[PDB]
């Protein structure tokens, strides 16, 4: 129908035009009954994730005008005594906490000794909804609420506050946890038949899952050390243990895109680590993948330290990548090349100057094709694909294309292509010597151009 | 109409 | 005509003495002058003549302070467990107003007012005018509360209740007696769960029970339903509980008072299944008056 | 002090049990109506498909042919020994047995229809309840072929 979701809104629109009008008055446990009474609303099962979504929203901006009226007249100096617990006697347990954490945050502001606790509780008392979306929604509306007020580095320095940076990661650390569990918990609910359904409603609410990972970066406290010991142990801790496909293939592309790259090379083997021991419908080549990515984006970017020499990055990702494949069970061939690409534009970006590893890349591809006893690789295959988008990278990157011819292992992979790529790929490569002038060529680079013409020709 | 039931006690009874 | 004479009685701390509240029957609220065990009540019975000509003939005027229980709304059921009586004037004529003293020393007073269904216990003034064939009669009532301390011994309530091979959880409360504006601090915890529970929420019980051996009438009103989880839970799942008596103004428990009636609470944990079949476990906790310091 | 945020202290919980399947895993679809005979004796049935994860039942998936009077077989076994409050099946349609009817009586499509649903209401009713489920009528019922 769609009706529930507009009925809704408009019930909505009633009670908080209702409450508006007793804060005009300055009657405050009315306003707060319309207040509930609109949050009343959020207690339904029968909207979808996208309708709740949208009731959420409607109710979330209405509850600021409440959060900022409370906040104004408790900053002029008169506070309303007892509101914290006022707002509890609530009968229905989804507007109590939708109160109380707008009451909370209120009393963060206003009385900075309460902090630790307050926060403390919000994140303790809101374990009474268990169900999974209401959970959720609730989870988020905490996270979203205490946005600016939880502990940090850079503070004015009033000494009469309470708790530090550690108690902010164990704040967020904990409704992630909390979260992740109620939408993991999302699969096993309802009708078996509506399978395909269920991970279409958990793909939309991923955000409100990711969010606590995108606050912790936000924490101006949060250092490299912090990161290794507390942040990053915290959330590996729940991604190789929730054992769902889903969010561990979503959480570990959100760690790589939320913090920055100096986090990322103090912590590249355990988060290769965590990889191999994820599910194995996980695309695991995408994470690896996106990491590289992110990693050369680094490499290039002046004003800025680079990559320090300690952190061998060719060492690490070539002898992971290695060890992540062996954990797999089935992956595709092409996939296993596809990491090859990556491999080597990790090592052009990142070391333009050590040629040797381009071509170790090249001569450990080779004994990949090698090993795998494979037929006749035609150029329709996804394999030939991506070795003609691995092969065509130094020829294509590169200033000066003598030097690709000084490859010893370049070549060799030309065997394993059809009849038809042989002729394509010796054609571009020989094409492009010709589209850029020749120097003089030495012994070994001499041999390398009469081997490219003889797969051309036969 | 609704159908109540007491929950009962468990003796000695670990997890 | 109306009435020859108007009966007013006004204690002598009328002005700085405390009054407290009582609701009656269909929400009226009442309000008396409060006192306590051991109290003296003393003050002044005041006679208005209000037809100036004639004459009120009388076999004597007395002042009473009475303290009865009523059952089931039945005058031949009324039993005073305190009388104590002071005479006023002997048989005598009125012509004029006229007021009276009294005192009764150190009054006591040993139950606490209440107002139920079944049950009313009340303490009241009465004066008497006695006439020839109708007395003048005036009633003055009063609340009476009655005080405690913290107690000696308040241990927690903590058990395991169960439906086997379903539902195994463990619940706790912080105290056995919780005075009138305390909180249940409590925990649900969840050991084994085999169904798909709906919601859970604690209700505050009242019971009224009247009456003595099989001659027994129970009256129950739920006081307060306070739900606590919303959704399924799973094992080694906690769940707090943080219940605010303040907000359902419960009376003191009341525990055979005169041997004749009793009022006890309830913490009843209730949990309901997705096709509304109800799990229950009953707790009585001791409500009690705090002495204010 | 300014707010009570007391609390009992909390046992961490288990990560297997956090993230782990729950364990009331529990539906009943009645399903797919066939006729079954020819002329007087013809009657209908519809097939009784489980899935769970309940230790109490055998087979963790099953499927098997059922008939309206193996319903009213059930419902009768449960109301002697239980002591479960049973459920109402969605009824004996005596006068759509009777001939010359406006409609195809009891194969008609609307009423096959309806009363299939109000058998899936009243076997998950029933299959959920904790009393019903030490039973053997219960488990000959849902899970052997035949009763
Ligand atoms: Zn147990």
């Amino acid at each position: 129908g769609s009706k529930l979701l507009d009925e809704a809104i408009q019930a909505v629109k009633v009670q908080s035009f209702q409450m508006k009008r007793c804060l005009d008055k300055n009657k405050l446990m009315d306003a707060l009954k319309h207040a509930s009474n609109m949050l009343g609303e959020l207690r339904t099962s029968m909207l979808s994730p996208k309708s709740y979504y949208e009731l959420y929203m409607a109710i979330s901006d209405e509850l600021h005008y409440l959060e900022v009226y409370l906040t104004d007249e408790f900053a002029k100096g008169r506070k309303v005594a007892d509101l914290y617990e006022l707002v509890q006697y609530a009968g229905n347990i989804i507007p109590r906490l939708y109160l109380l954490i707008t009451v909370g945050v209120v009393y963060v502001k206003s009385f900075p000794q309460s902090r630790k606790d307050i926060l403390k509780d919000l994140v303790e008392m809101c374990r009474g909804v268990q169900h999974p979306l209401r959970g959720l929604f609730l989870r988020n509306y905490l996270l979203q609420c205490t946005r600016n007020i939880l502990p940090d580095e850079g503070e004015p320095t009033d000494e009469e506050t309470t708790g530090d940076i550690s108690d902010s990661m164990d704040f967020v650390l904990l409704n992630f946890a909390e979260m992740n569990k109620l939408w993991v918990r999302m699969q096993h609910q309802g009708h078996s038949r509506d399978r395909e359904k269920r991970e279409r409603e958990r793909q939309e609410l991923r955000i409100l899952v990711g969010t606590n990972l995108v606050r912790l970066s936000q924490l101006e406290g949060v250092n490299v050390e912090r990161y290794k010991q507390i942040v990053l142990t915290g959330i590996l801790e729940q991604v190789v243990n929730c054992r769902d496909a889903l969010a561990q293939e979503y959480l570990m592309e959100c760690i790589i895109q939320v913090f920055p790259d100096e986090f990322h090379l103090q912590t590249l083997n355990p988060f290769l680590r965590a990889c191999a021991e994820l599910h194995q419908n996980v695309n695991v080549k995408n994470i690896i993948i996106a990491l590289i990515d992110r990693l050369a984006l680094f490499a290039h970017r002046e004003d800025g330290p680079g990559i320090p020499a300690d952190i061998k990055l060719f060492d690490i990702f070539s002898q992971q990548v290695a060890t992540v494949i062996q954990s797999r069970q089935d992956m595709p061939s092409e996939d296993v090349v596809s990491l090859q690409v990556s491999l080597i534009n990790l090592a052009m970006k990142c070391y333009p100057d050590r040629v040797d590893y381009v071509d170790k890349v090249l001569e450990t591809t080779v004994e990949i094709f090698n090993k795998l006893n494979l037929e006749h690789i035609a150029t329709s295959s996804a394999v030939s694909k991506e070795l003609t988008r691995l092969l065509k990278i130094p020829v294509d990157t590169y200033n000066n294309i003598l030097t690709v011819l000084k490859l010893k292992h370049f070549h060799p992979l030309f065997e394993y292509f059809d009849y038809e790529s042989r002729k394509s790929m010796s054609c571009y490569v020989l094409s492009n010597v010709l589209d850029y002038n020749t120097e003089i060529v030495s012994q070994d680079q001499v041999d390398s151009i009469m081997n490219l013409v003889s797969t051309l020709i036969q | 109409q609704p159908e109540l039931y007491l929950m009962n006690t468990m003796s000695h009874h670990h997890h | 005509f109306g009435p020859i004479c108007e009966i007013d009685i006004v204690l002598n701390d009328g002005e700085t003495r405390k009054m407290a509240e009582m609701k009656t029957e269909d929400g009226k609220v009442e309000k008396h002058y409060l006192f306590y065990d051991g109290e003296s009540v003393s003050g002044k019975v005041n006679l208005a003549f209000k037809q100036p000509g004639k004459r009120l003939e009388h076999q004597g005027i007395r002042i009473e302070f009475v303290g009865q229980i009523e059952l089931f709304n039945d005058k031949s059921n009324t039993h005073e467990f305190v009388n104590l009586v002071k005479e006023l004037a002997l048989p005598g004529e009125l012509t004029q107003s006229r007021s009276y003293d009294f005192e009764f020393m150190q009054v006591e007073k040993p139950y606490e007012s209440y107002i139920g269904a079944n049950v009313r216990l009340r303490y009241f003034l009465k004066v008497t005018i006695v006439r020839r064939l109708t007395d003048l009669v005036k009633e003055y009532d009063l609340i009476v509360h009655q005080l405690a301390t913290y107690p000696d011994v308040n241990n927690s309530i903590k058990m395991e209740v169960g439906i086997e091979d379903c539902l195994h959880i463990e619940f706790e409360y912080n105290k056995s007696k919780y005075h009138l504006k305390d909180v249940i601090v409590g925990k649900i915890y969840f050991l084994l769960v085999r169904i798909k529970i709906q919601h859970m929420e604690l209700q505050l019980i009242k019971k009224e029970i009247t009456g003595i051996g099989p001659s027994t009438t129970t009256e129950t009103e739920t006081i307060a339903k306070y739900e606590i989880m919303d959704g399924a839970p799973v094992k080694g799942e906690s769940i707090p509980i943080r219940l605010f008596l303040a907000g359902y103004d419960p009376t003191p428990t009341m525990r055979d008072v005169n041997k004749k009636f009793s009022v006890r609470y309830f913490l009843n944990l209730v949990l309901v299944d997705e096709e509304d079949r109800r799990y229950f476990k009953q707790q009585e906790i001791i409500l009690w008056r705090k002495a204010p310091e | 002090t300014v707010a009570d945020t007391r609390r009992l202290i909390t046992k961490p919980q288990n990560l297997n049990d956090a993230y782990g399947p729950p364990s009331n895993f529990l539906e009943i679809d009645v399903s797919n109506p066939q006729t079954v005979g020819v002329g007087r004796g013809r009657f209908t049935t519809y097939e009784i498909r489980v899935k769970t994860n309940l230790p109490i039942f055998k087979l963790k998936e099953s499927t098997v042919r059922r008939r309206y009077s193996d319903f009213e077989w059930l419902r009768s076994e449960l109301e002697r020994e239980s002591k479960v409050v049973v459920p109402p099946l969605p009824g004996k349609a005596f006068l759509r047995q009777l001939p010359f009817r406006g409609d195809d009586g009891i194969f008609d499509d609307n009423f096959i229809e309806e009363r299939k649903q109000g058998l899936e209401q009243f076997i998950n009713k029933v299959a959920g309840h904790p009393l019903a489920q030490n039973e053997r009528c219960l488990h000959m019922f849902l899970q052997d072929e035949i009763i």
